[PDB]
């Protein structure tokens, strides 16, 4: 991965995730379950139809009949217009070829981008109340219900609210 | 060299007469006079399919 995070640190996708692209595992003692982000899935979905709308919309043809008819005494512009096929099928295929193996790529990295500004964008939102633990994981020092977890997927986290709560807890975990 | 059986040979012509022509044949021998005439509207572009698969 070009931004580290798919394939990076963290290891592994989530089959458990079916509605979306990227999202999160929640575990708190109202359960567990597997959630999708809407507003960062949709944004990419965006980006991915524009990318194959562009590469197809942006090919517009007309009406045109290949086929040339010659006889014996015109080889050679039948052999020109041999050559004007095979210039335009080698120029054609070369692109073609290029153009997905380039931007087969850049897809990839578009998806590692997003996961990454994904977890960013929760580490901004809960600062020192809590542990990154590797596997794009945060541990919370306070209680975190239900209304509690959306808050972060809505993102409208309180840091202030449970700040004193988790910096007690922070200061005893660490004896 | 006898072709289909045949040693003389036939060269056929064609020409197209806008609207408001007239066309004249003057021969003393040796001519194939026309039976039947199309009047028809090229369109332009379109080709010609050779292959054995039906329509
Ligand atoms: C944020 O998530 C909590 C969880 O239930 C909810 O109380 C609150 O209405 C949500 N804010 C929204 C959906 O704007």
């Amino acid at each position: 991965g070009l931004f580290g995070a798919i394939a990076g640190f963290i290891e592994g996708g989530w089959t458990g995730m079916v509605d979306g692209w990227y999202g999160y595992h929640h575990q708190n003692e109202q359960g567990s379950g597997y959630a999708a982000d809407l507003k960062s899935t949709q944004n990419a979905i965006d980006g991915i139809t524009n990318k194959v709308n562009s590469v197809i919309e942006k090919m517009n043809t007309q009406f045109t009949a290949v086929g040339k008819e010659f006889n014996h005494l015109e080889k050679r512009i039948e052999n020109l217009n041999k050559k004007v096929d095979d210039g335009f099928l080698d120029i054609w295929t070369y692109n073609a070829e290029l153009l997905v193996l380039l931007e087969n790529e850049r897809t990839l990295d578009y998806h590692d981008s997003n996961v990454k500004n994904l977890y960013e964008k929760v580490r901004s939102q809960l600062k020192n109340n809590a542990k990154e633990i590797g596997n794009g994981c945060f541990e919370f020092y306070h209680k975190c219900d239900n209304t509690c977890m959306e808050s972060v997927k809505n993102g409208t986290y309180d840091y202030p609210k449970y700040s004193e709560e988790a910096k007690l807890n922070r200061e005893e975990i660490d004896s | 060299p006898k072709v289909r059986d045949q040693e003389g040979r036939m060269n056929y012509y064609w020409t197209l007469v806008e609207p408001g022509d007239k066309i004249t044949f003057e021969a003393t021998g040796n001519l194939v006079v026309p039976r039947y005439a199309f009047a028809m509207e090229r369109n332009a572009g379109s080709g010609i399919i050779i292959s054995d698969t039906p329509v």
